[PDB]
């Protein structure tokens, strides 16, 4: 055949080849709406209402 | 009332610099005359500070307290002879008076109840320091775990009533009421064995016994009042509870009375009798404040200032003859009409005010309590009668063997009547005689 022998690691190296299946599974982030919510940096902070709502406001 | 309570931290440093035992003592008189001009209230709130306000009820209770407490340098100067620390006995005595101010001025139940569980350190001090008897230790322990091992549990109960109530101003429970059934027992208990009860009586002639002058005139002159203005505060909110479940606290009241009395008859103890005595009344004014009428609260009112101010006079002697004839017994002590006629003559009138002989606010209470009493149940009044005559009956013996009987052979020689407490004695007794003429303020609070 004339064929030649290959490299000593012609198979070694990676595969880069052409995309016949043509199947690239999708890629996804998951959603979960009612996820915990925490105070935001830009929700207003009102001065606080009566002292520290303690005893005797103190 | 700021006014007062930055008085007597300003009066503090007092006590560190040296020689101010009289200086301090004109002072807390002064004030109290300050106290005494400051008067306008009604029965809602007044004088409204930062927490602290002021009302008939609470206005007497802290007269009777600055007047006491000041009432307590002329009663002792032993300490002063014998320099027994007196720096610590007026920094004592100030520290005691602050927490009695905050105590009746907390509009809070809570703020009432710390400052009220706060005077557990001071006295147990007063008592401690300046004790005579080997039996002052243990009777420290009766006070303190007696008090303690009843006036926590309410801790409980006050913390409930903010849970189920939102706050502890006092308007604020009246508005409300609650019947859970241990709440009930657990305030009220609580309060009954500061009151004390006949069947929780058993520390107090324990810790008047073996205290000094001072500590006793304390212990009978306030610290049981203080548990009866808690209850007349706190009650407003535990009446049907109570209702159902009253019948057994009258009965041992009423009960307890002719017993004490009659344990006084056979007592033999100058402090003993009149320990005994201060419970008998204080079981009447425990009635007329369960009936929770209104003659009966008026009433009570009535009947805690006066008998405070007795019980201290009645101190006052037992101090004298402890002091000239250093022993307490009745055998010892005897004929001094002899020795101090003049004196014999306060005797007979701080006797007279016990068994409640007018002109006197005492009896002004008891035609206020009986009058409850007796609406409240015919059955009463088999023992109400029983109960007011041996009442007098002990006091009779106690006024006569004291100071009637032949001398007592050995008894050496000992100085004669003073000034101090010829004074002491007035001061006591004189003004149990003036506020028979405007009652209106000690008698109207509700
Ligand atoms: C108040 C006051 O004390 O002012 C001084 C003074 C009492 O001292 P006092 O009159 O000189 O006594 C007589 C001698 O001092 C001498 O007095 P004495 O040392 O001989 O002692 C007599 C008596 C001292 O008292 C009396 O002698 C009676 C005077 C009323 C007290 O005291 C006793 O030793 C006896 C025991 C006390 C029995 C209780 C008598 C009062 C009953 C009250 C009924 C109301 O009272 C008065 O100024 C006026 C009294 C007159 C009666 C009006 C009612 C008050």
């Amino acid at each position: 055949f004339d064929w030649d022998r290959p490299s000593y690691g012609y198979f070694s190296r990676a595969k880069v080849i052409q995309s016949a299946r043509e199947a690239p599974k999708k890629e996804e982030k998951v959603s979960y709406p009612d996820a915990t919510p925490g105070l935001p940096e830009d929700y207003p902070k009102p001065p606080a209402k009566y002292g520290s709502r303690f005893h005797w406001l103190e | 009332m700021l006014k007062i309570i930055f008085f007597l931290l300003f009066l503090i440093p007092f006590c560190f610099i040296n020689n101010m035992y009289w200086m301090v003592q004109i002072m807390m008189f002064f004030i109290s005359f300050i106290f005494l001009l400051m008067n306008n209230f009604m029965n809602y709130w007044s004088e409204i500070s930062y927490f602290l306000g002021c009302d008939m009820l609470s206005y007497g209770l802290i007269l009777l307290s600055l007047w006491i407490c000041s009432l307590m340098l002329l009663a002792s100067e032993m300490i002063n002879k014998h320099n027994n620390y007196k720096n610590l006995f007026l920094l004592n005595i100030i520290i005691l008076l602050l927490l009695l101010i905050l105590t009746f001025s907390s509009m809070s139940l809570f703020m009432f109840y710390l400052f009220f569980e706060s005077s557990l350190i001071p006295t147990l001090f007063l008592i401690l320091g300046w004790g005579y008897q080997p039996e002052r230790l243990q009777a420290g322990l009766y006070l303190l775990f007696y008090t303690l091992l009843v006036s926590l549990p309410m801790l409980i109960g006050i913390f409930y009533l903010m849970n189920k109530i939102g706050s502890m101003n006092f308007y604020l429970m009246n508005n409300f009421m609650f019947n859970y059934d241990l709440l009930y027992f657990c305030l009220l208990c609580a309060f009954l064995v500061k009151m004390p009860m006949f069947l929780v009586h058993l520390w107090l002639p324990k810790a008047h016994v073996e205290a000094p002058v001072s500590g006793s005139m304390i212990l009978a002159g306030i610290m049981l009042k203080l548990g009866g203005y808690g209850m007349l505060r706190v009650i407003s909110f535990l009446q049907l509870m109570n209702l159902k479940y009253s019948f057994v606290w009258i009965s041992i009241s009423l009960v307890g009375g002719v017993l004490v009395s009659l344990v006084c008859l056979r007592q033999t103890d100058l402090k003993a009798l009149i320990a005994y005595s201060s419970v008998a009344h204080m079981g009447i004014v425990l009635s007329g404040l369960l009936t929770m009428t209104y003659w009966g609260l008026c009433g009570s009112y009535t009947l805690m200032i006066a008998h405070g101010l007795c019980s201290s006079g009645l101190f006052c002697l037992a101090n004298v003859s402890y002091e000239r004839l250093g022993s307490r017994s009745m055998l010892i002590n005897k004929g001094l009409l002899n020795f101090m006629p003049s004196m014999t003559l306060w005797w007979f009138l701080l006797s007279s005010a016990n068994m409640a002989a007018p002109p006197t606010l005492n009896l002004l209470g008891e035609i206020y309590l009986l009058n409850s009493i007796v609406s409240w149940s015919w059955i009463s009044m088999i023992l109400l009668s029983f109960l007011s005559f041996f009442s007098a009956a002990y006091t009779l013996y106690l006024y006569s063997f004291s100071q009637h009987g032949k001398l007592f052979s050995g008894v050496y020689s000992f100085s004669s009547g003073k000034i101090r407490e010829y004074l002491l004695m007035l001061l006591h007794w004189l003004p149990l005689n003036l506020l028979i003429l405007k009652s209106e303020s000690f008698m109207l609070w509700l």
